[PDB]
């Protein structure tokens, strides 16, 4: 019931995602369920988490290409 | 001494599984911690 | 006298202390809009 409760709050921030980007949510307990079955507890598996979490905004800001330097509307109109 | 000698250790021991459950969920021993404590509050002195 | 007030939307780390008074409800908004009123008094009516 706590996934479902993220489509109501990214509609506030966002707006969108509903139809693609909430797919995210669901692979992420896929790979952590294989993680907590061993050994690892996972408190280190989340920290680990936190800790790329934390680069992975700055990741996606060297792969960013600001909006810009663009003829017309081909941006507004590729976003659309 | 007295029959509250053993007694009161085991009340003194009673307080080590505080510290040996905080290594249960951190993956440490609790004789690796509890061998050092020994030695580290005859030198640690306290604040360490 | 710690006021906790929850609001839906943002992040923790926004979190600040506020120099007013807030509370949870308002007006019904139907036919008024006071909003913004520079040098006002607020006054308490306990009577309806």
């Amino acid at each position: 019931k706590i996934l479902v409760e993220l489509a109501q709050q990214q509609d506030r921030e966002i707006g969108d995602g509903t139809t693609s980007v909430v797919i995210i949510a669901s692979e992420l307990l896929k790979r952590a369920n294989e993680l907590v079955k061993n050994k690892i507890h996972p408190t280190t598996i989340i920290t680990g988490f936190r800790v790329a979490l934390r680069e992975a905004i700055r990741f996606i800001n060297e792969v960013l290409s600001t909006s810009v330097d663009t003829l017309g509307k081909e941006t507004l109109i590729n976003i659309a | 001494e007295g029959v509250q000698a053993f007694i009161w250790q085991e009340f003194a021991s009673a307080l080590e599984v505080i510290p040996t459950t905080l290594a249960e969920n951190a993956g440490l021993n609790s004789i690796k911690v509890v061998t050092e404590l020994r030695s580290k509050h005859e030198n640690g002195e306290l604040n360490d | 006298d710690i006021r906790l007030v929850k609001k839906v939307g943002g992040t923790i780390d926004d979190t600040e202390m506020i120099d007013g008074v807030v509370l949870t409800q308002t007006a019904i908004k139907s036919a008024g809009g006071p909003t913004r009123k520079e040098k006002a008094k607020i006054g308490l009516i306990q009577f309806q």
